[PDB]
């Protein structure tokens, strides 16, 4: 059974198209064809000035943007000769990882929804949440956030940021010792 | 129907059309109750909104339902398109009268149920197989091999589950010697909750009626996320309404089924209030299986038919011998108490390892 | 009597679907046809003679469900690679 | 308890072949038959009936019967499936209840039990096995849909399934026919013979030994147990033993000749019909099992697909105690004197003649010279110069059998006063 | 019937329609995490009728087409889009989806309104998930009939209900 | 036993399932847009091929149903021994006990088989 | 009787002429089904309840779903390819299904029986005596007879 499990149908996520060569309830080999996302950001960036291209970063990894964000701002820094400050670089850490965090939970969240339960999904989305309203405390965005700069960051945090960080890392141990 | 007098036929028609009815009502009003139990289970909260309670979504949504551009597909065939959601939501419906909510009299002068028949059991039987005939039936004539496929995943299942309800029933009616919903009731009102006798009997019964798309096959299968399942993904308006509302009316018989059979169907050691008691286990069952189908994972059909074909339904076979040699030698009734209440301490020890 | 004349029609109805049809499972089906025909003179006769015909169609019943089985496995197994069903397309043996 | 040991045996390997090699299934299934020929020979006038079931002379010798070629054919077969054993048992164990009863309703289910793994036996996946297995089970299921009818008709003319009551005029004639047709085409008597050269010639060599043997020897038990009436007796033997023995001229083939011939025998057993004796009937069948059985040994030494006629010949060169062993059984089948299938022949027209029945036996016997062309032209081509044919001569255990088949042949041809005495309760 | 025809019958059923929407996510890009944020447990779009949400397009009025289109993905949200029950609404989610967006390039379609009849507009990179409310009741209401363009125009309840679809 | 009144009234139950399924197919039908396309009458999934040309499915279905017809008359031989169970006595109770043991190898050698396939 | 009777009869002789006459595969087993649904209820009416049941369970439920199953499988639904009409067979095979017919209803003509017994209704709760007694025997063999149908299918489809 060449069968064609579509783009975005029946419910794989991320938009994909799959020639699964199969018979039976085996996989013998599926052909994957994707392009279906294709924007052109390695041609578009081409026209776009270097602080420009810090919009542009994001949009790529949306889930780990500040991947994205990083990777390219050392780059550049490398480039050119630039000088990065240690809290600037403290800050560009906690950030990542916290991003990473929720790439984290939105990764496991769609698997088990994927196959599996519907359930377990939301804990961990309650959770991104939270850290959600940590990237709008300080960047005044939920992702796709230009905050990262060449030299270093756009701006410093505010004062409420430390005690919601502290309040999520209290209760984050025990948030994931739950998923385990 | 030994004891129990029969109703005029305009009774019982005006009976058929009142839990006809009420099916339809219930099954509405309890997919508001199980999206709202959902929602309370994962910390959201369900629709305040269009209600108050939300019960006038419901409303809403069968507005949209019809209007809704019913569509008949090209390259599917016209006629079985058409019938086999009628066929599907039927045998459904019906086999919901014979369940008992009272003594004879207690609707009000004529009778709880609808229709008493001698032999209950097979008749449950029977419908139930005509289920899985509607699902794959509809999933041929969806055109759709995609949708075929998971209709016969479906029929596959469903089938060697429903093979599975046989041997699950077979125990209780060595110990009652009628196939009368109603003599089994008393029997259980005599010597009581024929479950405390038939526990194994009762544990792959549920169990199998899981599979009957109540949950965790789950690989029923939904269209979602899997090879699509059958019945579906080819119909708008209000054919897929159908098939969704016979599948839940499936769904409530055999939560109503469970206790009216093996647990006290109505007839409570206390109290005896015909409908209520009814009406509270099928709820408790209800919300037992809501839990389920939120808190357990697929089992992908495959890990689903091993399980029910090598476990549910030999293990049901040798329970009925053991009840059979039991009610041959006939030696006391105790010993089936004993037997079912050890054999649950034993299925519970190996949990807690 | 009306069903035992009634069984004898299915019988005959069951005969002319065994010849006319071109593939082997409608042939099938019109035996099994037949075979039901047969069990309803036994229950007319039952009620007649008293109840054994019964339990000789219920015996009837699972005969037929044990050579469905059979003859379905051997049709697949015939016509799993084989193209259409058709019984003509098999002429090899010849007198 | 012979029917004991049958079902023990057979429930028993089928599970036991899972830890078994198939060599360890086919000697235990060996072991089981020769068991049961044992018990039958020392229950020899000890009739017994538990329920429907009953042993009685014609159970004892008919089963024997049917004993001898299941083990004849399964010592050919070396196939690594124990299934192709599990099978052969079903279908022996089929037969035995097929012949101890006199319920038509438990002889339907002893049919389908013994039919139904000799459809799947025919198999070696050959293309045209298959055709010959298709058109076996089609006739063979219309062929029981029509019994099961007569069955039901028969408890409509009498309130019993079992056979001997009374009966009725038309009806009970008819109930009769509807009986007489499903027995007939599983005896391959024309004009439900049709099948029969096509299921010969398609399916292999020892299977046919198999069927051509022990099915002939049950079902002829069990139409002793019918009434028929002499004129459909008459219709159906001149019929089949014209039609079988003129087709059988025009063959090419020796499989498809050998099945018209047994079409031809069929219709020569069905004389004792007449009268029932059973023990002409009993002594008939086992000179012609012990014959066919020979000849189908032959036949797959020879080739287990297709023999054709050519093939058969150089047989005396290649191995010399085949060639005459194969001679003999030619004319055996012939039924010429001083043979035991002449006695077989001999009895039946005997039982034919007592029934009154002279033009019917008149053709018969001009059909039965008719034979001899194509039995002389099977047992004379042994002789022949030897021309491109495979031959693998036989392992000492086809060899012994085939030579002790043929020396029992010319025994109780030569002395039937020994075994005939006892065909009766035994003395 | 379209739901049309008498005065009280067709305001019960676009109320019937309106408080029924049934969402059917488009997803292209991180448009589709922010509106799988919609539906999480701080703001679910579960409350106004939108709880169920059936992967089929033959089940579904409302088109919620989330993220950049690209021009290899628009045959397929075409076909998906007329594969769908006549009774139908597009929603156009984010900035790439409206317009094209700060991707202005061969790869991406510069307006969906080109492939789909798009019903509301929703700004945005991502719009907030209380934005993707506010469109829905904006088409709820306009399904109502109580939708006005900037010109003083009243809006008609069914977009693709003016297209000569071929 | 039971009279036949109660059939009647199931007939009837019958009767009233079916009219009550019939209409809402009526309004199902007759109430909406009826707007015939062809890209809107095509299966599925954008363009072609949702399943596409796939040959026969596999024979596991086929499997689970034979076994199912079995099993389910093996269910309709016990069912008459579960009513007329005491007066049947360790007699009735062996000769269903052979059936079952019977029927149960049979499905024991179909399992350490298998099919998976 | 013989208002809601004849009914029955000319609902079960139309069923059957459909599942003989069409030549699409899921409709004629659909005939047949609805065949053995008027078969159960004139079953019951003929006080043979029990038979009925297991008539809908078995043949119904369980054979000709496995039916459609090997026919849905491979799809055969439009029968008539490879046709090899022998157009002379279609009025032939009509005159042999006459004949088969008639020989019955002469056998069956005049004839009158007694059919006055009180079943009781087929209840397998009178049933059971007969099957596990009398029919014991039968029973044990049918069984003996589903296992070697078991193992013949399993043997016979097993690719290897
Ligand atoms: S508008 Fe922004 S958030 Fe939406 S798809 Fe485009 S880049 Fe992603």
């Amino acid at each position: 059974m060449t069968l064609n499990v579509g783009p975005q149908h029946p419910s794989t996520h991320g938009v994909l198209r799959l020639m699964v060569t199969l018979s039976g309830e085996e996989v013998l080999e599926v052909v994957p064809h994707i392009g279906y996302l294709h924007t052109g950001f390695e041609k578009t960036m081409e026209h776009r000035t270097y602080l420009q291209n810090i919009t542009y970063t994001p949009r790529m990894d949306y889930l780990h943007s500040f991947a994205h964000d990083l990777a390219y701002a050392l780059a550049v820094e490398k480039l050119l000769g630039a000088v990065v400050p240690p809290r600037a670089e403290t800050i560009r850490v906690i950030l990542n990882e916290l991003s990473r965090l929720a790439s984290h939970l939105v990764f496991l969240g769609t698997g088990l929804l994927d196959l599996g339960a519907l359930t377990p999904f939301f804990y961990a989305f309650r959770e991104r949440e939270t850290i959600l309203d940590l990237f709008e405390w300080v960047t005044g965005q939920r992702f796709h956030h230009n905050y990262i700069r060449i030299g270093g960051v756009k701006e410093d945090l505010p004062e409420e940021f430390v005690p919601e960080l502290k309040k999520l890392l209290e209760v984050l141990p025990h948030r994931i010792d739950e998923y385990e | 129907t030994w004891s129990y007098p029969v109703d005029p036929y305009w009774m019982v028609a005006l009976k058929a059309l009142l839990v006809v009815v009420g099916l339809l009502t219930a099954f509405a009003f309890m997919t508001l109750i199980e999206r709202r139990l959902l929602a309370r289970f994962q910390v959201r909260m369900g629709p305040n909104r269009v209600g108050p309670f939300g019960l006038l979504q419901p409303l809403a949504d069968a507005i949209k339902s019809i209007f809704k551009e019913d569509i008949v597909v090209a390259q599917a065939d016209r006629f079985l398109f058409v019938l086999a959601p009628l066929i599907s939501v039927v045998f459904a419906l019906l086999a919901f009268g014979l369940i008992p909510f009272g003594p004879p009299g207690s609707f009000f002068g004529y009778q709880p149920w609808v229709i008493n028949l001698d032999l209950g059991i097979l008749y449950l039987f029977a419908v139930s197989e005509l289920a899985v005939y509607g699902i794959f039936l509809s999933g041929w004539a969806s055109g759709s091999k995609y949708s075929l496929l998971g209709s016969l995943r479906s029929s596959a299942s469903l089938i060697s589950y429903e093979l599975g309800l046989g041997l699950a029933l077979l125990a209780p009616v060595l110990l009652v010697g009628s196939l009368n919903l109603n003599d089994i009731v008393n029997w259980q009102k005599e010597h009581g909750w024929l479950f405390l006798y038939a526990f194994p009997a009762f544990l792959v019964y549920l169990i199998a009626s899981m599979a009957e798309a109540a949950r965790t096959p789950f690989d029923l299968p939904e269209a979602e996320q899997e090879l699509v399942g059958g019945y579906h993904t080819e119909y708008s308006s209000i054919k897929w309404a159908l098939f969704q509302m016979a599948e839940y009316i499936h769904f409530i018989t055999a939560s109503a089924l469970i206790p009216t059979l093996f647990l006290g169907g109505w007839t409570m050691p206390v109290l005896e209030v015909p409908y209520l008691w009814m009406f509270l286990k099928i709820a408790f069952f209800l919300f037992f299986f809501i839990w389920i189908r939120a808190t357990w994972f697929r089992l992908r059909y495959d890990q689903l038919l091993r399980f029910g074909w090598g476990f549910l339904f030999p293990l049901a076979l040798l329970w009925f011998l053991v009840t059979a040699l039991v009610v041959a030698l006939d030696l006391p009734r105790t010993y089936l108490l004993y037997l079912s209440a050890l054999s649950f301490l034993v299925l519970l020890g190996a949990v807690l390892y | 009597m009306s069903y035992l004349l009634t069984s004898a029609l299915l019988f005959a109805l069951g005969v002319y679907g065994v010849l006319t049809r071109r593939t082997a499972i409608l042939v099938f089906l019109s035996i099994e046809l037949m075979l039901n025909a047969a069990n309803l003179s036994l229950v007319g006769f039952a009620r007649a003679y008293g109840l054994d015909g019964q339990v000789a169609a219920l015996m009837v019943i699972a005969v037929a469900a044990a050579e469905v089985a059979v003859g379905l496995g051997l049709i697949v197994a015939i016509f799993r690679h084989r193209e259409s069903t058709a019984v003509d397309d098999l002429s090899e043996l010849r007198g | 308890m012979t029917l004991a040991i049958l079902a023990v045996f057979s429930v028993a390997l089928t599970l036991l072949g899972f830890v078994l090699p198939p060599q360890g299934v086919k000697r235990a299934t060996l072991l089981g038959l020769a068991l049961a020929l044992a018990s039958l020979l020392l229950t020899w006038g000890k009739p017994f009936a538990f329920g429907p079931y009953a042993v009685d002379g014609v159970s004892q010798v008919f089963t024997l019967l049917a004993l001898l070629g299941a083990l004849w054919t399964v010592g050919l077969v070396r196939s690594g499936r124990f299934e192709f054993y599990l099978l052969v048992l079903y279908a022996a164990l089929g037969m035995h209840l097929l012949a101890s009863t006199r319920h038509l309703l438990l002889m339907l289910v002893a049919l389908e039990a013994l039919s139904l793994p000799l459809y799947a036996l025919a198999t070696w996946r050959r293309g045209q096995g298959l055709e010959a297995a298709l058109k076996y089970f089609l006739l063979g299921a219309l062929a029981a849909a029509f019994f099961l009818y007569g069955a039901a008709l028969f408890y409509g003319a009498t309130g019993s399934l079992v056979l001997g009551a009374p009966g009725e005029g038309p009806l009970y004639a008819l109930a009769l026919g509807l009986l007489l047709v499903g027995l007939g085409f599983k005896a391959a008597l024309a004009p439900f013979h049709f099948w029969t050269p096509d299921v010969y010639q398609g399916s292999p060599t020892p299977v046919v030994l198999f069927m051509a043997t022990s099915v002939k020897a049950a079902a002829f038990a069990a139409l002793l147990r019918v009434a028929a009436p002499p004129e459909a007796l008459a219709l159906l033997v001149a019929l089949s033993v014209v039609v079988g023995n003129l087709a059988a001229l025009a063959q090419k083939e020796a499989k498809r000749l050998l099945a018209y011939s047994s079409i031809a025998h069929a219709g020569y057993m069905a004389l004792a019909l007449y009268t029932g004796n059973a023990q002409a009937l009993g002594f008939y069948l086992l000179t012609y099992v012990l014959a066919t059985g020979l000849a189908f040994a032959v036949l797959s030494q020879i080739s287990p697909d297709r023999v054709p006629l050519e093939a058969l010949r150089g047989l005396y060169r290649k191995d010399p105690l085949l060639g005459l062993a194969f001679l003999v059984a030619m004319l055996s089948l012939l039924g010429l004197p001083p043979l035991a299938g002449f006695w077989g022949k001999y009895l039946a027209f005997a039982e034919a003649a007592r029934a009154g029945a002279w033009g019917v036996l008149v053709l018969a016997l001009v059909t039965s010279a008719v034979s001899a062309y194509y039995y002389l032209g099977l047992g004379l081509a042994v002789f022949a110069r030897p021309e491109e044919t495979p031959f693998r001569p036989g392992p000492p255990w086809a060899r012994a059998a085939v030579v002790a088949a043929g020396v029992l042949l010319l025994a109780l041809g030569l002395l039937p006063g020994l075994v005939l005495p006892a065909l009766a309760a035994g003395g | 019937r379209e739901g049309i025809l008498f005065t009280t019958l067709e305001k019960l059923v676009a109320w019937g329609r309106s408080n029924s929407l049934w969402p059917a996510t488009f997803g292209l890009a991180c448009c589709a995490i922010e509106m799988m944020a919609s539906t999480d447990a701080r703001n679910d779009l579960a409350r106004f009728g939108s709880e169920v949400f059936r992967a089929s397009p033959r089940q579904a009025d409302v088109m919620i087409v989330a993220g950049r289109l690209s021009k290899k993905m628009a045959p397929v949200m075409r076909r998906v889009w007329e594969q769908m029950p006549d009774p139908k609404w597009v929603i156009s989610m984010g900035a790439c989806a409206s317009s094209g967006g700060m991707f202005n390039n061969y790869a991406i379609v510069q307006n969906v309104d080109s492939v789909v009849p798009v019903d509301v507009y929703v700004p945005g990179c991502p719009p907030r998930p209380e934005a993707l409310i506010y469109a829905v009741m904006q088409l709820q209401k306009k399904v109502r009939g109580q939708a006005y363009n900037e010109r003083g125009e009243r809006l008609p309840p069914v977009a693709a209900w003016k297209r000569t679809r071929g | 036993m039971a009279p036949i009144q109660e059939y009647v009234g199931t007939l009837i139950y019958v009767g009233v399932a079916l009219f009550i399924g019939v209409a809402a197919l009526l309004v199902g039908a007759l109430l909406g847009p009826k707007k015939p396309g062809r890209a809107k009458l095509m299966p599925y999934e954008s363009g072609n091929d949702p399943a596409g040309e796939v040959k026969r499915f596999p024979v596991h279905f086929y499997v689970v149903a034979m076994l199912f017809i079995l099993f389910d008359v093996e269910v309709a031989f016990l069912w008459p021994y579960a009513v007329s169970a005491g007066g049947l006595g360790l007699y009735g109770f062996l000769g269903v006990l052979a059936f079952t043991l019977l029927l149960f190898v049979g499905f024991l050698y179909e399992w350490w088989k298998g099919v998976m396939r | 009787m013989s208002l809601l009777e004849g009914l029955a009869l000319f609902l079960l002789l139309l069923s059957g002429v459909l599942v003989v006459t069409l030549r699409n595969a899921i409709h004629a087993a659909l005939a047949l089904i609805l065949n053995f649904l008027v078969l159960a209820g004139v079953y019951v009416a003929l006080d043979a309840r029990f038979l009925g049941f297991i008539q809908v369970i078995v043949y119904a439920g369980a054979i000709v779903v496995l039916f459609l199953f090997v026919i849905m499988l491979l799809f055969a639904a439009q029968g008539e390819i490879g046709f090899d009409p022998l157009v002379r067979s279609r009025p032939l095979a009509a005159l042999l299904a006459l004949g088969v017919a008639g020989i019955l209803a002469a056998g069956l003509w005049g004839l009158d029986l007694a059919f006055t017994q009180d079943l009781k209704g087929g209840l397998p709760q009178a049933l059971g005596p007969l099957l596990y007694g009398d029919w014991l025997f039968v029973l044990l063999a049918v069984g003996f007879l589903l296992m070697a149908a078991t193992v013949v299918a399993v043997a016979l489809v097993e690719p290897g």
